[PDB]
């Protein structure tokens, strides 16, 4: 029935950021492990190499291409303080995806050299349960082999999820296709309005594209929604198009190119009402699904919610299978965060490998959003806010800040928005946080730290701010929301 | 052409020196964009309307006037009548300038 | 002997950071307030309008000519981003100096229209006391005028210090005169190894040009020590020449100009070798002095340190006389920061008219200097550490780090340093902060906060970073400098 | 000219195939700088030597051979005799490398 021997103490599903960070600290503490990683193509054939979602279509590239995006802007912003620099610079697509391409390939190779250095055996192909600590892993060549081990960790993640609908899946290209991307998107409509379809976007615009944005509903649905309107309310402002209470229900290539010309027929949410657009590039960011359906849990018995096809665990990643854990974005009501996915694979190897008893902390993990003007947050929106303590119970403290980097090129005074959530219930505890400016993220984590602590406001006036910085804004907040009273900043001229 | 006035004690001078006649008043800063680049205008308007008395207030060299008439953002035009404020408006609009002059003139 | 009725309850002498923020709290409750502001010219005549030494000659113009810096930068960071920038971009002085100054001078006005906005009255003349709750106000034309208040709030702040050297006064400018100076300084020397004498060489090479800071000892006297060298050494990398163990004896006009040619003569800290040098302008960024020697505070009675010029006071800013209050640069043993002077202002105001009993807080208070890399700290130093603990309980995490913005541009890694003190002792409290990198102050804030919070090693492993952001080092630091260990991370090919 | 080995066995063929005579391979990357300044040097290193044998191993195609051979950065050069490691260093120093063929002939 079992293996005499077991191949492998730990064998790891997926080489992504929990994978391999799981992988790694196994390791460190003498464990054979084998890391399994194999990347299914888009529709489109794109592929790419070790590292995961975040390394190679995601986190990273995204970063990378805001960046581009944010240089466009210090271009400009630079004539003002002096930079005799020219007034319409054209910016090179393929240069682009070309460096962050390069920057990717070094990453791949960072992390096969890390496995190879911790004796971790790392193995280019899909694995697949088969039965009790027996997993089939099917390379390039479709060569099957079989593997036993001790334990197992899922670390599969998720892949982008279509509509469903004619023509998305032969001429429509999701985030796993446009960070590598051969040729420049040209006039573009971004369906779908999650955190991956706005920055996306934004940094498209941001490079000089005609932007369009499809919503069906809600902008970055599961955050505080005044953010959100404040993303989108400056996302318009800065030319991006929207669409809403609308969604796709056919695309179709007028004529094949690189790019070409697509043509993009959508129904409205709540009508009969019929618009098309055309297009050079639609990409669709509507959410990704989990890869948990193809790699025979079935045989093995770990049991996952068949509708959304997460996987339920315990608060120490364990299946209900006794030696099969799971980590990363496939979890069940968790955080779908690269850092989130690092902290649990570690945590982990280290209560199995290194006597921890320390769990993975899911509660008031910090996100920052990379649109145009980035949002950063930690603790509860506000809406969230007032359903948990109560409407009367909670005193919002807010204000506007203009950077001091944009008074010399003069433009967008009482645009970023500072934002705390106080809990009046014995001692006005900070338990949100939200900001709306440069480097925002930057901003964000010392407080997460401070949220941890459980800051209070009394606390939060008591630190003194560094000046000059975005960022100190957080330490004199006094105007609530309920005094009902104004936060405009002064412009150049007052 | 346009009175540089450029002293608090100048400014009521000015005023009071007017009399009857509408003292048009462009309380102006050298570091405001729309200041400047209605400057020019405010100077030509007042080639234009000879029976109106035009003055300009730098905040910076006067910092007296333009204190003590409660002014905000630049530019500001304020219209006095017998040394009473009888009209005012910020913006660097110069379709609201010529036209709020001929309201009180 | 004492005024039937007080024209004021309350006069501030000095109409800036503090002042003016003391000013408007007290307003805030009705109160008779007089702030007098007054800008005794530097020796080559330069002055500046109301909002204090950070408004006019400080915080904001310094951070903006900075940004000038860091925009130059940008240009060719942008390159590699796919954007088409000419090789080389010149960058024009004067239109900077215009742009800071027009910025200078919208503040101006911005603190005139909120004082009258709360009803408080200013007065563009140096105040003095002549006795007992009365002041004497000198303004521009030699016009006195007595005034008397129930209180009153010195806020006078200090100006640039002199090394009473032939020459220096009539050829030498200060951080006075570089915000606005006339004409680009040229080739520079910058004598000091302040915060201000770093940062001012640092954007001035940032722009292009040629220059040279003179120490007299160590750099940054004052801050850890090891991030101090690790600033100078990366200034000494990136243009900027030291010449150490030096201090200027003369300075001689060589040919007057726009700018001039100036020879500087200067001698050993520890022999008398003479070495000379010739410059376009040289800067002392020596020090600064209290103002406090000439407001007649003897006619008063406030007592101050004969010797530093710095005013004692309790832990409320009371002097020894009871309706005399003190804030701001001249406190003896507090913060010489901006947002400092602001909180204690703030707070002063509301204990005395609004029956709070909130104290400011000078512990921990966070900083940020802008060199080229920025460095943020907040805490003790590391030495500093093992004085107050032990070097035996006091354990140091610490990490390199590369800004995934620096990848692309290919440049700078292994510069970046984040570091923690850790105090054994019970809990592995987080006494100490030190970061050097991007948005350093972005970056430090909100762990300010929680330092204020008692923010431990397990609580900071706790947080969940933000990915990609270089603030996130923190949250996993586990190289200790006690281990030995490398944390010299490789490059790109491995 | 340059061989791109492709395969392990193509590897082990190479090795084979060059009896006697020195062979210098190239563990190289399409995204490492250093290994790109190096690759024309190297391609017209092999057209002034014709007494060598130049080989050119991709770590991202080849993965194997790369991780055999013990690679972990580029430029890498390895240098063989009968089928033997002889020579080796890492970098993307033209004169080194020239040099370190000039004292395996
Ligand atoms: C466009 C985009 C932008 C993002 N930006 C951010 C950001 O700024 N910050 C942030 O914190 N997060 C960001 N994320 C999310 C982040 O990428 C994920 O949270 C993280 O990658 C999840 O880690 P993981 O280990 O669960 O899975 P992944 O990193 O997705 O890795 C799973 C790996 O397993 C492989 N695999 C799947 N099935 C099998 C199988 N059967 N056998 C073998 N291998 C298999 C996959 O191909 C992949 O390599 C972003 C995501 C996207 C799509
Ligand atoms: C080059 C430089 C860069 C700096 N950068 C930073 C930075 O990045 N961050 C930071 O936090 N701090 C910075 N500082 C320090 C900061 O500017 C000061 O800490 C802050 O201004 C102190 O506030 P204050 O109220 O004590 O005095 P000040 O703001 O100096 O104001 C004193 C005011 O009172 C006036 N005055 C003096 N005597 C009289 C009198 N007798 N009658 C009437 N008026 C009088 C003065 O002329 C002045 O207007 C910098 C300083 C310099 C010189």
């Amino acid at each position: 029935d079992l293996p005499k021997s077991y191949d492998y103490d730990l064998i790891i599903i997926g080489g992504g950021s929990g994978g391999l960070a799981a992988a790694k600290e196994a390791a460190q503490y003498g464990k054979k492990v084998m890391v399994l990683d194999f990347v299914t193509p888009t529709p489109l054939g794109t592929r790419w190499g070790l590292g995961g979602t975040c390394v190679n279509v995601g986190c990273i590239p995204k970063k990378l291409m805001h960046q581009a995006a944010l240089l466009g802007q210090a271009l400009q912003d630079s004539r003002n303080y002096g930079w005799k620099v020219e007034e319409t610079v054209k910016h090179d697509w393929d240069r682009m995806i070309e460096a962050v391409q390069n920057h990717i390939g070094s990453l791949n190779w960072g992390y096969r050299v890390a496995l190879r250095e911790k004796k971790v055996v790392y193995e280019n192909a899909y694995g697949q349960f088969i039965g009790p600590h027996r997993i089939k892993a099917t390379n390039n060549k479709g060569k099957e082999k079989i593997y036993s081990a001790e334990r197992f960790l899922i670390a599969t993640g998720e892949r982008p999820r279509y509509l469903g609908i004619p023509g998305d899946k032969e001429y429509c290209i999701s985030s796993d296709d446009l960070f590598s991307l051969p040729y420049c998107p040209g006039k573009t409509l971004v369906v779908g309005a999650s955190y991956v379809a706005l920055e996306c976007a934004g940094f498209l615009a941001g490079i000089g594209l005609d932007v369009t944005v499809m919503v069906r509903s809600i902008l970055l649905r599961g955050f505080d929604q005044d953010m959100a309107n404040k993303i989108g309310e400056h996302m318009e402002e800065h030319g991006i198009k929207f669409i809403r209470q609308f969604v796709p229900i056919k695309v179709e290539q007028i004529e094949a190119g690189t790019p070409g010309r697509l043509r993009v027929v959508a129904q409205s949410t709540n009508s009969e009402e019929i618009i098309e657009g055309e297009y050079n590039t639609v990409m669709l960011a509507i959410g990704r699904d989990a890869c948990t359906r193809k790699i025979g849990l079935e045989t093995v018995g770990v049991k996952i919610n068949e509708k959304t096809g997460k996987i339920p665990v315990t608060d120490e990643e364990q299946t209900n299978v006794p030696y099969i854990y799971a980590i990363g974005d496939i979890l069940e009501d968790k955080v779908e965060l690269t850092p989130v996915a690092i902290q649990a694979g570690r945590l982990l190897a280290q209560r199995l490998y290194a006597g921890s008893t320390v769990k993975c902390d899911y509660e008031n993990v910090p996100t920052t959003v990379f649109t145009p003007l980035e949002y950063g947050a930690c603790g509860l929106s506000e809406e969230k806010a007032v359903e948990k303590f109560g409407e009367e119970n909670i005193e919002v403290y807010h204000s506007y800040f203009w950077p001091l980097e944009w008074t010399i090129p003069s433009r967008d005074n009482n645009k970023c928005y500072a934002k705390i959530i106080c809990n009046t219930k014995d001692n006005e505890r900070v338990v949100g946080f939200h900001v709306l400016g440069p480097n925002a993220g930057e901003v964000t984590q010392g407080f997460a730290a401070a949220l941890k602590c459980g800051l209070t406001k009394k606390q939060l006036d008591s630190t003194i701010g560094i000046h000059p910085v975005c960022a100190e804004v957080f330490t004199t907040l006094s105007v609530t929301k309920r005094s009902g009273a104004s936060i405009l900043q002064a412009g150049s001229c007052g | 052409s346009v009175k540089q006035i450029e002293s608090k004690t100048a400014f009521q001078e000015a005023l009071d020196a007017a009399g009857d006649k509408l003292v048009v008043v462009d309380f102006s800063a050298t570091w405001c964009g729309p200041s400047k680049m209605i400057k020019p205008f405010f100077h030509s308007l007042s080639e234009k309307y000879s029976n109106v008395i035009f003055l300009e207030v730098d905040v910076d060299d006067c910092q007296d006037v333009a204190s003590e008439c409660e002014v905000k953002s630049m530019p500001t035009f304020q219209f006095f009548k017998k040394g009473q404020k009888v009209g005012e408006f910020s913006g660097a609009n110069k379709e609201k300038l010529e036209a709020t002059i001929n309201e009180l003139v």
